[PDB]
RNA sequence: CCCC
RNA sequence: CCCC
RNA sequence: CCCC
């Protein structure tokens, strides 16, 4: 609180481009097409996807496409003072934003009349609990294989004492002068188009052009994750067929 | 490695041939799905690490009579046989009486009963179904009066509470809870 | 709704078994799934735990904080129970305010804990009047394979049992355990003509929704019962069904000695 | 507080195996298809049941049998201290198993793509109007003529000072050491089957199965009264129609 | 006594025949509701404290037109003469043009309109009805135009607001409030 | 829309009875039904009372207990008006949360009371700006048969004067009757075309929800009144309704002599 | 705080006599996605409202076969009252709303428009007495101007009840310490009072004293009406003057 | 769907002028049509202001009271932001609030005030830890042609700054001109293809909720952003539209001081 | 609550 | 409200 | 919350 950067490593020893500690499993869900447990620092979060599924009791069914819904809950224990069960406003709003990412990525055009449908849940939170989130879904999209253009991988970039940094942090979102999600579609091996963008604090024009790139840093270190753990999968029902 | 992800590039269009699981944007080819990437005859496709199953000519399919009209069942078509992932092509699909079975059969509404669930093959396009076989056949019949699920004793089917009685195209897998 | 047929066909087969004297994966008819009892999965959280029963998961985790008691009842710290059967739990999960089974569930696990006196209220009290500890049980389902209840009952009392209470920072004083006196377990059992089955399975469900619960304390007495679904219970079965309810109890309690 | 039995006898002077008083009156009100008030001991409850009739929304009837609903509802002025109008979690979960209990012997077969509605309000509340809610119920459904399998009949058994007792009255749930309503169903002048079962306590192996006899004999004494109160309306429809003819 | 309670033995199935408001179970037959137990010629039946109306072939019915064809009209059936309870067997039955008034008719239009109050006597179940009879036809019919209740004048009816007359199958009791 | 079909029909016998000049019961076009008003039913309640008009069946129960005044009026204390038309009566009620004619019905039979200022809330005051009397009038129809509104404000003030003060319960010295100065009273009338029918049936409401309501007090003053669904009211036979409806509150308050 | 007095001198508290209406102002067709608007200012009250259709209905099940639907949704802005209100629906807007529908249902043909829904929305920015009165007067004008066929307009006044005297179009003060306020809303067919549409009353008055306010009312209608008259010739004159550009 | 029917033919029109690189209106790329700011359009409010912009205009009431600030803050005041898309703005737009589009259009708003701190909730604090000046700001819109989010960014700042602490009515002093530091600015940008848009307009819209918003303040620094839609947003875009927006942003500051 |  |  |  007296202040964020000593020595020039943040208050729990991290770089200023160095990510926190991930992890990431797909598969974790027995009664779902697709699902993933990834915990970004102290982060705990799973994300399920079912369908393509028959949309109900009907009439919301769009005839030329899918529908893509995305619900985003905290639950009672995840934060130091319980929350209590039911949708913020900035829940409503995250998932109309994280919702849209995907809107861009998937392949709806391949299954019209039809629902896939994202839920996910946080165990704990943490500074960027809405950037594991998304991460989260990703896999559990892959997973589930619903046809994708690519992959969204997803970075918190802030703030601290006048320098940027990556993946921020409780105490640095709570002292800090940013505070920036970022969200791209990955694309052989590299990073393409933004799909998320949310920016809240003060910063310089050339700040904002700075930031962009110290994200997509974050992003292919955090995607080859992804690909390790899509990979592990893929050994997985390889390996239960080769029995 | 033979491993992708969505969004790998697969190729150029003019080079190779867009397959299941391959989508094409710039005249690149691109994996849509994480698998085992595979090619023959210049045809790229990925099977994907979890397929979403499509119903075609050919599959076996387990269904539920929905509406009896005249001279056609209307089933509503479920599950595809041997994949339990909910397909992408599921809905309604049709029963004609010449299908009902190889011999001959008027009335089609003593081979199917309304909701009865069914195992057919599709025969045809939008989901049009086959009877005919041994193996296809009425899975589970309730009694058109007291609503009991009807047990299969012989060539017809039987209600034990009321003791009434139903005829109807009978899959061997009848009572099974198999198909 | 064409859900219900792949249902109606598994249900038919789970009675070829049943008929047969068979339950589809070999259990005795009065047989647990295997029970995995992990403890202080959730950090932030004062008391936490992951149970798995068979396939069927379910996190709990334990929140307290001061408050003002209720006005009929002072010198007792409050215990809420609740729970959220999310989508995500299920492909038949729709989501919003908790649905009916939501509840039953919560009240279930909530009703053994406190008919069994299983936490010590009044230890909870801080200023006899108007400040008293308020402890949040909060169910959350993540993979439903059959009787979340159980489960839920099982990691709700081992939360509770791996609980510290927040006193500093409170400003109360040092932080200590939960005086746990008690474990609550609930057998839940689904009923089928004459015939029942300890602990179901999703794929059992599929026969239909009418289960009895029967809830023990350490000392074996009868706690909290529940019959529910659409049935006529014979007493016959019912008696009989309370004494292996009585005894799967015991078995699970040893779950909790851990060794 | 000090006791709850002494001598014998419960703080209402009522022996261990006593039913409080009741009373009831059967085709009570013109606008539903059957009816029924309700009084046991300081509960006063009334029960409509409507149908069978239309069902809408199209998607909630069931293509084969008749749909039940339920709704049990307290009076804002039926408890000691004003209740909010409107359901809680106690109110969900009543309404939901009492409709189990009926589900279990309304003959819903014959009532294709139906609904039967029955409505419940207690009026003023004592302990056990679960109890009287079932039991005004049942006499309402039969007075609407919706075909039964047979009676549901129901009373709940407590325990107070370790002692079993019958229909436990207000300080005897507050203060006791069991609380156990049940339901039967009636067929032949004789128990079958338990059709509503819950209990919230501390009691032993025994106790439970000492309770299911308890309240047993106690439901069989109400399920004389219900019957008498049908009785009483056939004796009245048979004398109106006698009175057209004068 | 006479007097039955539901769930009261009545005898075996073996001796009764099951009736209306009895129902059979376990080989015995048993009360389904409360009422006059009576037993004539082996057969056992209890006449409910409160009957619920079923319609039958013969049963004098009312109802609203909802949609009209060109040899059919479909009329939505609402409640039978003799009781106000609403009818388990509550539904769609159907006005064939012949049905209608011993006499050639080109179009149901002639007869029938959208959104009229009917009188009929059911000629055959799934409600096949008729209005041949001078008792049937038309209760109250709104005008073409405008929308107004049309009022009786002899052999016709014509709206007061608008002027406009219609030529329908009259019921003679249009108008009365009463059928 | 399947059940008025029956209503249909019946609509058009009222109204060719109407045409003759003559209710479907003989009675006279300013003539309640029968009624009976029972006081103390509930008894777990502070005041309470059951009216009787026709077949037609409310209860009312009060509760009063301690509470906060109005931030504006720190003297005085409050009364809630609720009602619930639940699907007891009528299977045109269904379940849930208020609709627009709970509502209605509540207001206006809160009006009348309220407005005819028939409790004295500067009365029930138990702290000054701190502590007082909040009056909760809970209205529960039965049996629908056609003016509920009427019934329950024959009720609603039955029950305030048949009203006991819980001052034992709650350590604020002995328990007394509710000061009730006035006696409200509300003459609901079908309006059908230029023809009024005063306390109409279910029945007779068939022609259509089309009504004027009158409300008065002890000396006879208009205090409320209301009129209601879309029709366009004859000013000529508004000035009617008005006498007549000041006459038949009066009839009706002097059944209060119990 | 209470004014004691009301009226002083023959004269009211802004100086009003007994029968004069506040200032005024009446804006036709405001709202350009609107199929009719209007915006009208009544004394303090600003209040606008729009309408829409007859237009198609989702569910349907609400649709009726013979004719069209009308809806009215009366909403009052956070910071158009005194102490900043809760937006969205209380029991008080319900009401208004079933009332203000019934109005215009007694004159909106709706059989012209079968499984139709014509709707009005009517916002109040700014609030102050018999506001609903405001509301009424100016859906009556979105009415209008979205040629909507009607059995002839729709005018509404609020009577009073100050120091014994019947007072027209009161303010917030004679309406908080008066001694009744009564709505009324009237057909004008034919430049006359012609029936009553809503009414409403609360407060003590005697039987004279009602007959004696629905004169004082009419008197006050006619007057309205004139101004909505004269809202909808400047429309007139507009869609005439773009013609004819 | 089946106004999802007119809308798509005007779709085809406005790409066909995007095909030219022209628009609908011959406005530039970079151009804000007509703007006006109307300040004390609501008295009996302490602040208030109606922004006209183009065809859409939306109005904003900033009220304001004594109040408990939040656990955290005992040191400051608050300042709370809520919206409403009546349907007076659109046939499409819910009646009950709040619906989706509600919530992020305050949020938005929300943010730039709130994270140009520019207001002092340390100046509105009555006493430390107990009572702060609670400052509403709702945003009402009347009608929709395009961009109410931008309009409603304006007249949010209109309303604030001309905004006058009712202190004396509470009893707290003298009333004072609202104390209001920066001057947040939102710029929304419609974006298809490559190619960025204005400040959209509806008809442009029919191509889809496709938009990029960046808020500044005075000293032209980036307060907020928000992507919004569902597309994928080109870096290179993104780099000049974030030059494009900063400046676009001071043609308004101006029209907004005079 | 009522009122606006 | 705002954050998580 | 729990009971009523
Ligand atoms: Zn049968
Ligand atoms: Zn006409």
């Amino acid at each position: 609180p007296e202040k964020l950067i000593v020595d020039g490593l943040r208050l729990d020893g991290r770089k200023f481009d160095e990510l926190r500690p991930i992890k990431i499993e797909a598969s974790v869900l027995k009664r779902a097409d697709g699902s993933c447990y990834l915990e970004m620092g102290k982060n705990k979060v799973i994300a399920a996807v079912f369908g393509p599924r028959e949309v109900h009791p009907e009439h919301l069914q769009d005839p030329s496409k899918a529908i893509i819904r995305y619900r985003y809950n905290m639950a009672p224990f995840s934060v130091e003072e319980r929350k209590r069960p039911g949708p913020d406003r900035r829940s409503i709003e995250i998932s109309k934003v994280s919702k849209e990412a995907f809107e861009a990525v998937i392949m709806k055009e391949l299954f019209p009349r039809s629902a896939i449908d994202i839920f996910v849940e946080v165990l704990q939170a943490d500074a960027g609990s809405r950037t594991a989130c998304l991460n989260a879904a990703s896999v559990a999209l892959v997973d589930a294989g619903v046809p994708m253009k690519g992959m969204i991988t997803s970075v918190a970039v802030g703030k601290a004492d006048g320098q940027l940094v990556l993946d921020p942090m409780k105490e640095e979102d709570n002292f800090g002068e940013a505070d920036m999600p970022f969200a791209f579609l990955i694309r052989n091996g590299k990073i393409e188009s933004i799909a998320l963008l949310q920016m809240d604090g003060r910063m310089t024009r050339d700040e904002v052009k700075q930031a962009i790139e110290l994200a997509k840093k974050g992003a292919l270190q955090i995607y080859e994750m992804q690909r390790e753990a899509i990979l592990r999968r893929y050994i997985e029902v390889g390996e239960e067929m080769d029995e | 490695m033979r491993f992708v992800m969505p969004g790998d590039r697969i190729g150029s269009a003019e080079e190779y041939v867009k397959g299941e699981g391959v989508y094409e944007e710039g005249g690149e080819l691109f994996a849509a799905v994480a698998g085992k990437l595979i090619i023959k005859d210049r045809v790229a496709k990925v099977e994907s690490i979890s397929p979403i199953p499509e119903i075609v000519k050919g599959d076996v399919v387990l269904g539920r009579v929905v509406d009896l009209r005249n001279s056609i069942a209307l089933i509503e078509v479920s599950s595809k046989k041997g994949e339990n992932r909910g397909p992408s092509n599921r809905g309604i699909g049709i029963l004609h009486v010449s299908n009902v079975d190889e011999g001959y059969v008027k009335e089609i509404s003593e081979a199917v009963g309304y909701l009865d669930i069914l195992k057919a093959r599709v025969i045809g396009d939008n989901l049009r179904l086959s009877t005919k076989e041994e193996e296809m056949g009425v899975l589970r019949a309730l009694c058109s009066n007291c609503k009991t699920e009807m047990v299969r004793e012989g060539d017809i089917l039987k209600c034990p509470e009321c003791g009434r009685v139903e005829k109807r195209k009978i899959s061997t897998d009848y009572g099974k809870g198999e198909w | 709704m064409p859900e219900d047929i792949l249902v109606d066909i598994k249900r038919d087969y789970v009675l070829s078994k049943l008929r047969d004297n068979e339950r589809i994966d070999g259990r005795g008819f009065d047989e647990f799934r295997k029970v995995e009892i992990i403890p202080n999965v959730i950090e932030k959280a004062e008391g936490s735990a992951l149970v798995k029963l068979g396939d069927t998961q379910v996190v709990v985790g334990v929140k307290m904080q001061p408050g003002e008691p209720a006005p009929d009842t002072p010198d007792r710290g409050v215990i809420i129970v609740n729970a959220e059967l999310v989508p995500l739990a299920s492909p038949t999960f729709e989501p919003g305010p908790p649905d009916e089974n939501s509840i039953e569930l919560a009240r279930v696990v909530d009703r053994g804990i406190r008919e069994s006196e299983a936490v010590d209220l009044s230890k909870l009290v801080i200023e006899e009047g108007e400040k008293v500890w308020i402890v949040f049980v909060d169910i959350h389902a993540l993979d439903d394979d059959g009787n979340l209840l159980d489960a839920s009952a099982l990691a709700a009392i081992a939360a509770l049992m791996n609980t510290k209470v927040p006193a500093e920072r409170f400003d109360l004083g040092e932080d200590y355990l939960l005086p746990v006196r008690d474990l609550p377990v609930s057998v839940t059992s689904l009923i089928v003509g004459n015939k029942y089955l300890v602990d179901p399975s999703r794929e059992e469900m599929s026969v239909g929704d009418t289960t009895l619960t029967i809830t023990t304390d350490k000392d074996d007495n009868v706690v909290a019962m529940q019959k529910s679904g659409g049935y006529l219970l014979d007493e016959k079965l019912f008696d009989e069904l309370l004494d292996v309810s009585i005894n799967c109890a015991r078995k699970l309690r040893e779950k909790f000695k851990e060794i």
